């Protein structure tokens, strides 16, 4: 997955989210055209294919012939009453890029964080199963202890999680923030 | 702190350079969509590894003018000859020409530029077709990526051929070139979209994806089409409207979170102290949990009925009922949050 937010001067605004599943895809490149092919059929369930302990397939996302697989992106744009765009937002990464794209308007929209911060702020992430939550490693502390102290369980996440490209609106114009968990940069004029 | 404000438009991508070719394109008279394109055919390149035209994407649009936002489908999608049973092993899912889709990349830009675009078509390759024979340093993204997967790359020729130097994966500056994408970017921005899906690069990705032991046809490349979706997923929050995807993308997974969050009124009050602060982050987490609960349902909405379980996913009411589940002192057993698969 990669994500990425636009805004033009019109006000106008793209969030896209594309991917080619994990990376580099079904590892089949192209000797002729390079062409790098997707593994997304990686993301259907299947009835002989067990992921995670205890957990059963889903038949709701089993193959058929022309269906699209379940993703876990979620490219959005957030409009004001006044019809101006707030925020552009999406994340890539897997199952975490929903709670992340949560996450990203939760630490803006209602923390206050500004939009570098609300991109930068550590995350993390249950997906009920597996029975754990992920957080990252430079996370407060103070809140590892809560969710200890409540009987989660928690585990650091060995790298990172997920990846955020956002935008939103501000007096001064628009904010616009990339992840350095991944190292982009944004530009404008 | 790094902080990055624009007083007229902004491009906001995973990679510097993809960043500035959406920017040029916009300074260029480019609509948003241009500038989205002309990105994603750049972030294809810098960061491989995650996205690019064997793939696909979905995109959220909005219109200033007309205050109307739109979704382009263009996930890819089981080819013709796929069935239930086809995979036995998540390996076999993953690897090779069997776990391929057909794309669904190019027909998306397609569409979108088809409704949105203002610069021409071969101006949104034109800067990328130079980048990927000029070559750029890996990046920290892909660096990293090239050395999760250095095993599989290194011992597989045909990707060794581009991301290895002296067969080993290239590390982070080291320049990557990608000659054999530029001409297949060449020859799209001239042909049109038509070349990949009913044109002269169709028989040969066919072969690629068969001599892989994968099963995608011509007709299946023929046949691929992006959906406009005219009336895209919205939850409102306080004043403001959000526009995303549903099923099969995860829409009305991140619209349960937040209308389960926003009855609990959080503002900078909730992450003031260690106290409220870690009830805020458990109250996140619950509302997780009850959210992954209920995803399991969820799949392609011409396929399967999703229409009950989206509605239930988007409504206040029901998130309101599952916040009143969650408990300020603990969390719980999964069985608690009655996930469901029918
Ligand atoms: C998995 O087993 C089924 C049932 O025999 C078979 O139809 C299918 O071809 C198998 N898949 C692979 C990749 O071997
Ligand atoms: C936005 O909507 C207006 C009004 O219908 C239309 O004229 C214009 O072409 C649209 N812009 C884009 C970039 O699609
Ligand atoms: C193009 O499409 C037509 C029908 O849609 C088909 O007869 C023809 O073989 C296709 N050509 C290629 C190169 O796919
Ligand atoms: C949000 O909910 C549905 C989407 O289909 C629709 O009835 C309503 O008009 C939408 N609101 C906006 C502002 O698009
Ligand atoms: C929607 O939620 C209600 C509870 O508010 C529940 O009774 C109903 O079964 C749900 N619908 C589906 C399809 O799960
Ligand atoms: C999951 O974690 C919770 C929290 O400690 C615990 O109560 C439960 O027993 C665990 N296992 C399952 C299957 O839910
Ligand atoms: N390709 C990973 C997804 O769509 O979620
Ligand atoms: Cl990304
Ligand atoms: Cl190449
Ligand atoms: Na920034």
């Amino acid at each position: 997955t990669a994500h990425l937010s636009v805004v033009a001067e019109d006000g106008s605004a793209v969030s896209a989210t594309s991917t080619i599943n994990l990376y580099f895809g079904s590892k089949v490149r192209s000797p002729v055209s390079g062409i790098l092919f997707n593994n997304e059929m990686d993301d259907f369930s299947s009835p002989s294919i067990t992921n995670e302990f205890g957990v059963p397939p889903s038949p709701a996302n089993f193959i058929q012939p022309g269906k699209q697989p379940l993703s876990s992106m979620c490219p959005t744009i957030m409009v004001g009453q006044d019809g101006q765009v707030r925020m552009v937002v999406g994340a890539a990464g897997g199952t975490q890029i929903t709670t992340a794209t949560a996450l990203a308007i939760i630490y803006n929209l209602w923390f206050g964080y500004d939009v570098k911060r609300a991109v930068e702020e550590p995350r993390l992430h249950n997906q009920l199963l597996p029975n754990v939550t992920t957080v990252e490693r430079n996370i407060d502390q103070a809140v590892t202890a809560a969710l200890e102290t409540r009987h989660h369980h928690t585990q650091i996440a060995s790298t990172f999680i997920a990846v955020v490209q956002a935008i939103v609106r501000t007096a001064g114009g628009w904010a616009a923030a990339s992840d350095s968990r991944k190292g982009g940069e944004p530009a404008g004029y | 702190p790094d902080n990055h404000v624009y007083t007229r438009a902004a491009v906001a991508a995973d990679a510097k350079q993809c960043s500035k070719i959406g920017r040029d394109a916009l300074r260029d008279g480019g609509s948003a969509v241009d500038a989205a394109i002309a990105a994603l055919l750049c972030v294809g390149l810098m960061n491989a590894h995650s996205m690019g035209i064997g793939g696909g994407l979905f995109l959220t649009i909005y219109n200033s003018t007309t205050r109307k936002a739109e979704v382009i489908n263009a996930r890819e999608v089981a080819p013709r000859l796929a069935f239930a049973t086809m995979f036995n092993s998540s390996e076999q899912s993953q690897k090779g020409g069997l776990s391929v889709a057909v794309p669904g990349e190019i027909r998306g830009y397609e569409l979108a530029h088809q409704r949105h675009g203002r610069l021409p078509w071969a101006r949104l390759f034109q800067p990328s077709i130079q980048l990927a024979r000029q070559g750029f340093p890996v990046g920290k993204g892909l660096a990293a990526a090239l050395e999760n997967k250095r095993t599989v790359i290194e011992q597989q020729p045909v990707l060794c051929e581009v991301f290895c130097r002296d067969r080993k994966v290239l590390r982070e500056g080291e320049r990557l070139t990608l000659p054999q994408l530029a001409d297949t970017y060449e020859t799209l921005a001239i042909e049109g979209a038509q070349a990949f899906y009913n044109g002269s690069l169709t028989a040969q990705i066919v072969k690629d994806i068969q001599a892989a032991g994968g099963i995608v046809t011509a007709e299946d490349l023929n046949n691929y089409r992006a959906e406009l979706i005219e009336h895209p997923l919205n939850i409102s929050l306080g004043d403001a409207v959000l526009y995303m995807p549903s099923a099969p993308l995860s829409g009305p997974v991140l619209a349960l979170i937040l209308n389960i969050l926003k009855g609990y009124n959080f503002s900078r009050e909730s992450v003031e102290s260690p106290e409220q602060k870690g009830l805020t982050y458990h109250r996140i987490v619950e509302a997780f949990r009850f959210a992954y609960a209920k995803r399991t349902l969820l799949g392609d909405p011409k396929f399967v009925d999703v229409t009950e379980v989206v509605r239930n996913m988007t409504s206040e009411f029901f998130a309101a009922q599952l916040r009143a589940q969650i408990s300020d002192d603990t969390t719980h057993p999964i069985s608690y949050y009655k996930p469901e698969f029918y």
